[PDB]
């Protein structure tokens, strides 16, 4: 149980460190950040999502053998972290500026979902 | 599906430094339109059906910066026309910037130029990919490999 | 038809028309793509704050109710609930004019909150004679209220066609007043690619200098702006009512829906933009023409001309299939049109505005 | 063999209430009983005042929902939620008296892209016909929206009438097929429940009662 | 149609960089679906308020800081022959709400406009104090009364009567509010442009002639369309009352400014110092932008220029007729053209138009 | 609104004289000074200007000669017909630098160039796609030629 719960923590916290380093930037090689405030919404998006598959799955498993319930859990909460990065940082994708930035952004965002890995 | 061979570079490599001469002394696509030789190279791949001709066009003309200024390399993937330029070290990211906001004609040129001056090595396959389609997300993928590249080798 | 549907395309110049609590655009997600909105409560408050409201609905004919006229059937209709030497104590309280005195003027239907109202007077003044507290006293206590419903018997329209003003004194769930016009939600027929203006703020004593920084979200963008308005409901509001006034009423909405435009940030930003098409149709069914906009746009050249092809090729197809029916007109700045007659196309907004007026007549 | 009426909610933002007395006014992922009894009530103009008809068309008619997910361009577009940071300049202060705050404000949530399709049934306490039903969706007398007012549609309430021995089976009949159903009517082999306080309490306003929806899941 | 008048400017700049980003980029915006090079409101307000034009013809412009440690030394150079130290310190500390210490750095919450006129008032009212004893509070009340009289004072200010002001601390957050009184546009491009950069060196006298790194800058030409918009009775209200009269002609100050001040941004070193080539100006009972002329990205037949005056006009005559607006609309422009339709008088020469303005549109 | 093929007809049976007239022409701006030409392209664009450039270029092939434009209809296995580019390279008389400098050429120039290869070459083609590519002439039609002469010969 404590290990589903800080698993949808974790993918949580990845994908709002992401956006809030394309936020806010890199300073050392002057990566200029957007401005913005899109981790707070996106969160929101993925606490809706989120209901719908921990709650559900943390009902019905036999907890004596539902670890691949565990890792298809992974892999949902991996893509949707995947499409809500994807979608928030989309309309300001489009200057090189910020483009620079979300790439760097998108590097923690995998190196964090890398990590969530067992 | 139809998808445009590696065999093209080997043609290219193995074509007569005549009509190499031809194509390599060309502005912009289509002026390579214009020329003859163009035609006979790019026959089997081939030019004569309307959905390969924008993307023969930009390979053929990525490849008209010289017989051995795109070096190929096989790999998992291989690397990227991004990871290339970045790797050769000679590219300013600002010129990257203008190949992303250019339009149409203009950045093949601005590509064209970058190549003569990079020598750069890659996988041929993905860069014949990514000319095919050459969208928004081709663009923007070039400009985050070459950035994170060149941020992780400095 | 019982229902009139008001469809507008405008386009705005880079601008913010709408911000959430973090100082960003309003957005709305559909068919899957992100688009800017901006909020119906924006556009509703921009119409009903605006000067062409305050000239045609804030001081229009019908704007005042005399409770003088409603004498007999504010009888007949409470006659059931309350004696009628309360109901002539009440109106003699609110009007305050107590003889009877007939105008030779007495109306045959009444507005439900006004019978609302006036008849938790009654009870009020039921139970204060039944205290027993003098008529002073009472009215003493009954100040605020009366006073309240006072300023309210004076801007019928303004209730009937936009509701009550979210202060008004009213307590009964019939003092409650919707309608009678229903707006959308103005969303942007395509996918936005938003900018961010990066702004600084000089000091003029140490121009150095350590910059005052600052960033703004802003967008340019075509917007469809829906409305819709029930013109029973109206006329109930206004009871009263003829259907030419409400058709009146209903030709100023569509002029504020292709002229007025929120307020914000228009001082820095100014989208005083024009819309650049409204069509108008008659229903027995209010519909919007969103769909036509599920797919995103994709700007051929512009965003303006692939918006207006789309909502035409779309009623097109699917006008017939829904139960649109008839009348429509259509107020555009450029071709092509619907290649569907039975959609006259007006050359200017005031004749568009005179076909409303005439029940879509020709 | 029951005759029923199948009507389709569309808007491209839509609103279904959910418990609250405070400024956030959340949302579910499908329509409420007290939702569609106050559409259905909007189309036939029953005001907020009479008891009588407000009950009557409670008592007699049922609800089951089907929740029809978007598909264009051969892709699927799952429903997402919307959170409307929404102001109100000049709002009561109290419920008698003409003083008023400077701003106060409320979060509104919303959902986009979602579309349902609604089979609804007589009772057999029933006090109407369902022609009289078709007859108020088709030609409505007040303004209908879902469930805001500032949420339009773009497809008509009618969508058909049919007759068939279970909801489901009524559903079955229209286009958009696969969707969970949500009903007041059990069907065999199906099991699972939904607690949702949205029975409308219509001696008490305005306030709700606890209730169950019966779960069918297809494919 | 006569309380709003709106200006219309089309002005045409060679290769430059009059607005930039953190990045030190060209400033730009999506419209249309196309890259448009933009200038901040903010560069034309403040190029506007700095200008020698506005020096000449106006006045002084107002003084915005935070720093009150340097403010109070000015306003004691300034005032310190009218009025005593201790009073103006009152009176600044009122007014801002922090306290002035004779300290070397007391700052205040966020940059002020402040206008040295309505601060001697305050300084005249807060005189006032050495009279019988009001309470600061009391003497707020008394203030709170008549707005008009401190917006008298506003006519040594007027860029605050045009652009306004904000407070947050101190007295002024009940008497300095400002709301009007003329709003303006982002410029932008009315076409599509690729930024050119130049790649520029730097020769150092005692290493080189050697090899070095270059250093880029975004630079690029365009056709830009500004657009102002002034609320008459609001510019009024804001100055204390005064003449219409007055503010037509500040109205064409204002014109004249928009036609011919450029942001001075690089200007050293690319120097686009061009002049409108056409200025537009209508009077209308609502604000009316032509900014959807350029919503199709105008394409270039012999330059960027022709097709934007154009495509201008086009837009103008189809809006015109469709919501049967009926000015009071004047233009001038430098090049011959083809443009309509009566009554929106062509004027020859820049002068003629202001002149037409200052009569009420009649002329 | 598009010119039929019944021009060529009209070409062929048309007399001496005033054939003589129209062969004997340097330039196709130099066709209109003389009347049989609008008497024999009367009927099909005149005065309809959107046409009159793409006659100048038609009539103007055509005067090469009685018999040297030979038309030929498309095959129901051919699919299309021959085109001129094809004609040129089946000819055989003709070589592919001149077509080069063909596809240079600017303006009436190339009408010039165009007819003194049609009399050297002596071609068969499916006259209305000539017509076609003549009505246009634009840059894309060029190189279409080029294509089809260089790729027939390098094919065959």
């Amino acid at each position: 149980i404590n290990e589903i719960v800080t698993v949808g923590l974790g993918y949580k916290t990845a994908l709002r460190k992401a956006l809030y380093t394309f936020a806010e930037g890199f300073k050392n090689k002057d990566f200029k950040g957007a401005g913005v405030s899109v981790h707070e919404t996106a969160e929101r998006h993925f606490y809706r999502q989120s209901e719908l598959l921990i709650p559900d799955v943390l009902a019905n498993v036999n907890f004596s053998q539902a670890d691949e319930v565990i890792a298809d859990l992974r892999d949902k909460l991996h893509q949707l972290c995947e499409m809500l990065f994807n979608q928030s940082v989309a309309p300001y994708a489009h200057h090189p500026k910020l483009i620079s930035t979300l790439a760097l952004a998108r590097a923690t965002l995998y190196k964090h979902l890398r990590e969530l890995k067992p | 599906d139809e998808i445009d061979a590696m065999a093209l570079y080997r043609a290219w490599q193995q074509l007569d430094n005549g009509s190499c001469a031809q194509i390599r002394r060309v502005s912009e696509p289509d002026e390579l339109r214009d020329i003859p030789a163009f035609y006979r190279l790019v026959q089997p791949f081939g030019w004569e059906n309307p959905r390969h001709q924008q993307a023969l066009l930009r390979m053929v003309f990525c490849l008209s910066a010289g017989k051995n200024v795109i070096r190929h390399q096989d790999k998992t993937t291989g690397i990227s026309l991004g990871r290339a330029l970045a790797n050769s070290g000679r590219i300013n990211e600002r010129r990257i910037f203008q190949l992303i906001r250019a339009d149409r004609t203009a950045d093949m040129v601005q590509l064209r130029r970058l190549l003569t001056h990079a020598e750069p090595v890659l996988d041929w396959p993905l860069m014949a990919r990514m000319l095919t389609w050459w969208g928004k997300r081709e663009r923007q993928q070039l400009l985050e490999d070459f950035v994170l590249t060149t941020n992780k080798n400095a | 038809s019982n229902f009139i549907n008001i469809h507008v395309l405008i386009s705005h110049s880079p601008s913010c028309l709408n911000r959430d609590d973090m100082n960003m655009q309003k957005d709305a997600i559909f068919g899957g793509k992100r688009r800017v909105r901006i909020s119906s409560q924006s556009l509703k408050r921009a119409m009903r704050k605006s000067g062409y409201y305050a000239q045609n609905i804030g001081e229009s004919s019908l704007r005042t109710i005399h409770l003088a006229q409603l004498r007999d059937v504010l009888r007949q209709k409470l006659g059931e609930r309350f004696d009628q030497k309360i109901i002539d104590k009440t109106l003699a309280l609110l009007s305050g004019k107590s003889v009877d005195e007939a105008e030779k003027i007495s109306a045959d239907a009444v507005t439900p909150w006004v019978v609302g109202e006036i008849a938790w007077f009654c009870e009020q003044v039921a139970k204060a004679e039944a205290d027993n507290l003098d008529d002073k006293k009472l009215l003493k206590v009954l100040k605020e209220d009366i006073a309240a419903i006072r300023v309210n018997l004076q801007q019928g329209v303004d209730i009937a066609l936009s509701g009550r003003m979210a202060t008004s004194g009213m307590m009964t769930e019939l003092g409650k007043v919707d309608g009678a016009m229903s707006i959308a939600h103005a969303i942007t027929t395509h996918q936005v690619d938003s900018d961010i203006d990066w702004f600084t703020a000089v000091d003029d004593l140490q121009e150095q200098g350590s910059a005052h920084l600052g960033t703004q979200e802003f967008s340019s963008g075509v917007f469809y702006r829906y409305a819709n308005i029930n013109l029973a409901q109206l006329q109930e509001n206004l009871g009263g009512a003829s259907r030419e006034q409400a058709l009146e009423i209903a030709t100023h909405v569509v002029h504020m829906l292709a002229t007025e435009v929120p307020g914000a940030k228009q001082r820095t930003y100014a989208a005083f933009n024009p819309a650049d098409m409204v069509m108008v149709n008659f229903s027995d069914m209010p519909l919007s023409m969103a769909n036509a906009f599920e797919k995103a746009v994709k700007a051929k050249d512009g965003f303006l001309q692939p918006s207006i092809q789309a909502f035409n090729q779309y009623w097109d197809r699917v006008a017939n299939g829904y139960g649109l029916n008839g009348a429509a007109a259509q107020f555009s700045l450029s071709d092509v049109d619907p290649i569907t007659a039975q959609v006259k196309q007006m050359p200017t907004l005031e004749q568009l505005k005179s076909w409303v007026r005439n029940n879509g007549e020709a | 063999m029951r005759s029923y009426l199948i009507l389709r909610l569309a808007g491209p933002m839509q609103a279904w209430g959910q418990p609250t007395f405070e400024g956030t006014r959340p949302t579910g992922r499908f329509p409420t009983r007290s939702g569609l009894l106050g559409l259905l009530g909007a189309c036939l103009g029953i005001q907020r005042d009479d008891t009588s008809s407000l009950q009557a068309l409670s008592e007699s008619v049922q609800f089951a929902v089907r929740c029809d997910e978007l598909i264009l361009d051969d892709r699927r577009v799952s429903v997402t939620g919307l959170r409307d940071y929404h102001t109100v300049l000049g709002a009561r202060e109290d419920y008698r008296g003409l003083k008023s705050h400077e701003t106060i404000q409320t979060w509104r949530e919303y959902l986009c892209d979602a579309s349902f399709t609604v089979a609804l049934w007589l009772t057999p306490h029933a006090t109407m016909v369902i022609s009289e039903l078709e007859k108020a969706v088709l030609k409505p007398r007040y303004t209908p929206y879902l469930g805001r007012r500032s949420c339009p549609l773009t497809h008509p309430l009618f969508l058909g009438t049919c007759q068939a021995s279970d909801p489901q089976k009524a559903l079955l009949n229209y286009e958009p097929v696969g969707g969970d159903i949500y009903s007041e009517e059990s069907v065999t082999g199906h099991h699972l429940k939904f607690t949702a306080r949205d029975e409308p309490m219509i001696t008490l306003p305005r306030q709700f009662a606890s209730r169950e929806w019966y779960v069918i899941k297809g494919g």
